[PDB]
């Protein structure tokens, strides 16, 4: 008489649908989707295969593999909105393992960065995890394509991971990219600036030269991401893709 | 110049107060052979120091933070200046020695508009790509992603040492400060190989440069990588 | 150093520097626990490290750390120190400190408060000496209130007049005067400066003595009435009325005069009821007529030399006397053994006013402890910094021998083997003094530095043979560096073809002249042709050691290569003096003849702020002449403070960036010339 069968189902329903409807609704009223909704929109229907569903109960990240128009891709999506307190070692370990698998098989990596909910507020292994992620980004540079889509506010050393990737895309009015927050800028430089002015999509697509393109919302961004992914080869060992022409 | 020469003058070179600065060139001169240092770009981006020296007669490249200028903070110019030097040293089998006292990146809207993200990622990539032997010594401070870029946590640094006045804080500043006012949290997680007295620094480095001279690593094949330029 | 004789268990040294180290050493030899007081900046000093336990007492300034009597008393109470040793200076002459120590429970290692008060004031000391039937400097007894009294009393005493300020000391508040108008103006300005600094305002008129010889007598007395005189010491080489070179046995004096001076000093000590170690100073004229001048109621800085010739540890005797034990030596036991000479190595620039205090941090420090017959007293270690709070005295170097010549030779050898890198020292001046012909002969006076260098210190005026030796050594060093530059390890892919050059033809520019040098290498021996003169230089040619020993024509010379540049510039410390030589090849010099001289006025006459920040305080005051490299003000930004130096070499006309001024980057900071 063991309740493991019902415990597994309860854990599955907690991971897939969250603890409650509260913060998923809160994300919806902000005009943004969830990590699993974004993954479902990006990948072919019924092709997502998740990995590490059970690591310290959560993880604020969903990693796995799927197909776009029949071609293999590895994806991770950040879900920091009231789903994780700190970007713990489990987060970076999952990202590192999915990137290692992609390098092993020779498939591209797509990362949806939405580290907005809780930024860090505490962490010493966090910098270690980003150091590991930076090392694996540098190792994969020129071997497999790497795409970053920023769908929320990203701050601190995290912003360096998308910079090392080949292409960077942003979402208008809901995504930010900045090393240091506006409040510290006021405290040190003594100037007034907002998040949109400091690191908004328009700033990084018109002035800084950091991002490559900006899109209206999540659905448009993901559709355009599929369209753009259709162009690229799966690896540097493959020739340029050839489609049928009319 | 004996490779086991002691450098006691470095025992008190770092002031106790973090508000007070010091000269990293003094440390570099004390450590290297015959106190001879060929500095590259001495009058440009003075918050970082790069140059050529010799340890035990072998040519080494030196990268270090300069707390005198801009409190040692990294910015666009220092990032690119260090990055290209590191890339050149790696391309010609020249070992790298790093001295880390960086408190973070320079804030402000000018840095953000100038593309501080790309230029910082340049230094991240330059340190993470090098396959030459690389020895890192933390003197006082290593904060934020600046900790990761300056050869910390396994993307750069074959051997890592911390002086007794060194300390790593992700967000620097009663019970919490005492825990993180020392490199012990780094040592217990294996961030640094050891906590060494400054006087032994040179000797330690020399020994490491003897062991790591035959270092070989393997990476996946590629035509070339994509520099974050 | 017998440990069976029971003494104090805990002694607290209320001083710093080298004297604290010496006291700690002599207490360790006696098996006594030591307590060292220190400030925050001295927490890593040498005496703190060699002490059994240490106590932080206050901040960097001496008025709040080494003079905060309440803090020292609290440290004594919390450490239960039985005895206290003041060394010299600081609180060693403070009546309140001794009174409080004797009041609570503490025994004081030094003279009683009665003797200190009696000899504290110059007028009282002079009148007591006159009552003590000892020869005194002739003058008017009493305090002069107006310059007319000074001139009337100067009518009969003599034309040479000295204005002296009562009490205090340190070579300040004392001046000379010849004319009557000089008498008034000197008296008035001396009164003004005494009011400003001293505060006593008590002035006295003295008959100046020309060519005076400053001779000190070291007296030692217990509490049982015994008194002994430990020979004498000669301290004549002085600048700013402060001694630099001291000599234990007086070559000028003979046995009879020395005995008479010792007896007079013992009589004075008995009259003042002295019960510790002290010194009585005298001025001796040409005709051997000694006159009393001051008595130091503490341990002298130059005490080691009389220790060397007598074999007695003065601090040990002072501790034993403070315990209560009688003196273990008789007047017949005192004897002169050999000869001793001491120099004060200061952190000062000897080229400016025979010494100007300098600041910095010592990158390299190596004492010549392995040489024969040399003793070093220093609280200095590599990494120590010379701040502005304390005396800029690096070390005391003492050499002893069988006679004066051996001691002087050993002292020159020790000075040539002393490595100090990081600050500017006065080793050149000391080595020039000890090898001077007049100093060797012995005809010296307090105006030795005044008349030997009327225009100031210029360096070692090197002769023709010395110049040839220096040029040969520099050329050999240059060729050795060039040859070492060609010693690579085997490549096995592109073998190195070592050039087979036999003769190096060099142009050496020294001072303002240019010499042609032809150098040839035969193993470890260099044959050098300087303007037709042939020399042979041999050495191990270790280019990394700070000291290099070479042999030029059999003469052994120790040189130091301070700096070296790829352009040919080279700084060589030779015979104690630093020379700058530019060495090029013949082709390089011929092509350099075409180079155009560039005027070095530089740019940015107005200094530009390197970073925007507010100024907490300004270290210097406007109107002070400074040069580039001297800190002016401290500017704080990003929670870090930088004490940047002046942008352009010039006198500080006005500090624009005062306190609270948030000056921006690249803006005017201080009005400079
Ligand atoms: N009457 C004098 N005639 C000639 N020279 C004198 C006379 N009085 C003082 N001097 C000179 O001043 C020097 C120092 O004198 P003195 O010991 O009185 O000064 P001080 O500053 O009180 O000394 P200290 O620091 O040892 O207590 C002497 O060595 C001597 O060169
Ligand atoms: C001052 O007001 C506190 C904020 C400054 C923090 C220092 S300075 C800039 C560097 N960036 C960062 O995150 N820490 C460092
Ligand atoms: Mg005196």
């Amino acid at each position: 008489a063991t309740s493991v069968n019902e415990r597994i189902e309860n854990k599955r329903r907690t991971a897939l649908l969250g603890g409650g409807q509260r913060r998923i609704d809160a994300q919806h009223k902000r005009g943004k989707l969830t990590a699993r909704e974004r993954i479902s929109l990006l990948l072919d229907p019924g092709s997502f295969v998740e990995s590490d569903m059970f690591v310290e109960h959560g993880d604020s990240v969903v990693t796995g593999r799927g197909r776009i128009n029949g071609r293999l891709v590895y994806v991770f999506s950040q879900d920091f909105t009231v789903f994780g307190r700190s970007l713990s070692g489990a987060h970076a370990q999952k990202i590192c393992k999915i990137m290692d698998q992609a390098i092993t098989v020779g498939a591209p990596v797509i990362g949806l960065n939405d580290s907005g909910g809780a930024r860090i507020q505490e962490g010493v292994e966090s910098l270690a995890g980003y150091a590991d992620i930076f090392l694996r980004n540098v190792t994969a540079s020129g071997v497999i394509p790497q795409i970053s889509l920023i769908m929320g506010p990203c701050a601190g050393g995290a912003v360096y991971s998308p910079a090392l990737t080949d292409f960077t895309f942003m979402v208008k009015d809901t995504s930010y990219l900045f090393i240091t927050g506006p409040d510290v800028v006021k405290s040190v430089t003594n100037e007034d600036v907002t998040q949109e002015e400091l690191g908004g999509a328009k700033t990084h697509t018109t002035m800084s030269g950091v991002a490559h393109r900006a899109f209206e919302n999540d659905v448009d961004a993901l559709c355009n991401l599929r369209d753009f992914f259709n162009y690229l080869p799966l690896s540097s060992q493959d020739p340029a893709p050839v489609r049928e022409c009319h | 110049d004996p490779s086991d020469r002691l450098v006691p003058e470095l025992d008190t070179i770092v002031p106790l107060e973090s508000t007070k600065a010091y000269n990293m060139v003094d440390i570099i001169h004390s450590v290297v052979d015959e106190r001879e240092f060929f500095e590259i770009m001495p009058n440009y981006a003075k918050n970082i120091i790069v140059g050529f020296a010799r340890m035990n007669g072998r040519t080494v490249g030196i990268v270090g933070n300069q707390p005198k200028v801009a409190s040692g903070c990294l910015d666009i110019n220092s990032s690119v200046k260090g990055a290209r030097f590191v890339r050149f040293c790696d391309a010609f089998n020249i070992p790298l020695i790093t001295f880390v006292d960086v408190p973070g990146f320079l804030p402000g809207t000018a840095q953000e508009y100038g593309g501080i993200i790309r230029h910082g990622a340049k230094l991240l990539y330059a340190f993470a790509e090098a396959t030459v032997p690389k020895v890192t010594v933390i003197t006082r401070k290593a904060y934020g992603g600046a900790y990761d870029v300056m050869s910390s946590k396994h993307l750069c640094g074959d051997t890592n040492y911390a002086w007794p006045t060194a300390e790593i804080a992700v967000m620097g500043a009663a019970e919490y400060i005492e825990k993180f006012a020392n490199p012990f949290p780094a040592a217990v997680r294996g961030f640094v190989d050891d906590i060494i007295q400054p006087s032994s620094t040179r000797a330690r480095i020399c020994c490491d440069l003897d062991v790591l001279a035959s270092k070989k690593v393997q990476r996946p094949w590629r035509k070339h990588a994509n520099i974050p330029l | 150093y017998d440990p069976n004789e029971k003494t104090f268990d805990k002694i607290l040294v209320a001083n710093r520097g080298e004297i604290a180290c010496r006291v700690i050493r002599t207490c360790k030899k006696m098996g006594i626990k030591t307590v060292a007081i220190h400030s925050d900046v001295d927490a890593s000093s040498v005496h703190v490290k060699m002490a059994d336990e240490a106590v932080c007492v206050g901040p960097a300034p001496t008025s709040k750390s080494y003079l905060n009597m309440d803090a020292i008393m609290e440290a004594i109470k919390k450490t239960r120190a039985q005895a206290v040793h003041p060394g010299y200076g600081f609180l060693s002459e403070n009546k309140e400190f001794a009174r409080c120590l004797a009041a609570e429970d503490v025994v004081f290692i030094g003279p009683d408060t009665h003797a200190i008060q009696a000899m504290g004031d110059k007028i009282e000391s002079k009148l007591l000496a006159k009552k003590a039937e000892v020869n005194t400097i002739p003058g008017f007894d009493g305090v002069v209130k107006d310059a007319e009294e000074a001139v009337r009393i100067a009518r009969e005493i003599g034309y040479p007049v000295m204005i002296k300020a009562s009490a205090g000391g340190g070579g300040k508040g004392m001046r000379i005067a010849w004319d009557d108008e000089e008498t008034r103006d000197g008296f008035r300005l001396s009164s003004q400066e005494a009011a400003s600094s001293f505060g006593d305002d008590r002035l006295l008129i003295e008959k100046f003595i020309d060519n005076p010889r400053h001779i000190e007598i070291q007296v030692l007395g217990d509490k049982h009435g015994n008194a002994l005189w430990l020979n004498e010491r000669e301290c004549s080489i002085q600048r700013r009325n402060q001694k630099v070179v001291e000599e234990a046995p007086s070559i000028f004096l003979d046995a009879e005069t020395r005995r008479a001076m010792g007896e007079q000093a013992v009589a004075l000590a008995r009259a003042v009821k002295y019960s510790s170690a002290g010194t009585v100073e005298f001025l001796v004229d040409s005709k051997k007529n000694f006159y009393f001048l001051e008595m130091n109621t503490r341990l002298q800085v130059e005490h080691p030399v009389t220790e060397c010739i007598t074999g007695l540890d003065l601090v040990q005797e002072m501790i034993r006397v403070a315990k209560g034990y009688p003196l273990r030596h008789k007047q017949a036991d005192i004897r002169i053994n050999g000869w001793a000479v001491e120099c004060r190595v200061y952190a000062e620039d000897p080229y400016k006013s025979f010494g100007l205090p300098s600041i910095g941090r010592l990158s390299q420090y190596q004492e010549p402890l392995h040489l024969p017959g040399v003793r070093v007293d220093s609280g200095i270690q590599p990494g120590s910094d010379i701040s502005i709070y304390y005396d800029p005295m690096i070390s005391k170097l003492i050499t002893y021998g069988s006679d004066r010549t051996e001691a002087l030779k050993r002292m020159a050898d020790a000075l040539d083997n002393y490595v100090i890198r990081g600050v500017t020292h006065n080793i050149a001046l000391l080595r020039e003094v000890i090898i001077n012909s007049r100093f060797v002969k012995g005809d010296i006076s307090t105006k030795f530095l005044s008349d030997v260098y009327p225009d100031g210190f210029k360096g070692h005026m090197l002769t023709k043979s010395e110049k040839n030796q220096l040029l040969a050594i520099a050329s050999s060093l240059f060729v050795a560096f060039q040859l070492r530059a060609q010693h690579f390890q085997e490549n096995s892919r592109m073998p190195v073809i070592k050039p087979d050059i036999a003769n190096w033809e060099l142009s050496v520019k020294l001072h303002d002249k240019v010499h042609t040098v032809v150098a040839s290498n035969n193993g470890s021996v260099f044959s050098v042709e300087v303007d037709g003169s042939k020399l042979n230089v041999t050495s191990t040619w270790n280019l990394a050691s700070p000291l290099l020993s070479v042999s030029v024509d059999g003469t052994q010379r120790t040189v130091q290569c301070l700096s070296r540049e790829a352009g040919g510039n080279m700084s060589i410390q030779f015979l104690g003096t630093v020379y700058k030589v530019n060495i090029l090849t013949r082709l390089a010099a011929e092509l350099n003849k075409f180079m155009l001289e560039k005027v070095t006025e530089d740019t940015s006459s107005v200094l530009r702020s390197p970073m925007p920040g507010v100024v907490v305080a300004v270290s210097v005051k406007p109107g002070d002449a400074v040069a580039e490299g001297q800190e002016i003000c401290v500017i704080e930004a990003m929670k870090m403070q930088n004490s940047m130096t002046a942008g352009k070499t010039g006198t500080v006309k006005s500090v624009h960036c005062q306190a609270g001024d948030t000056v921006g980057e690249g803006d005017l900071l201080v009005e400079l010339e």
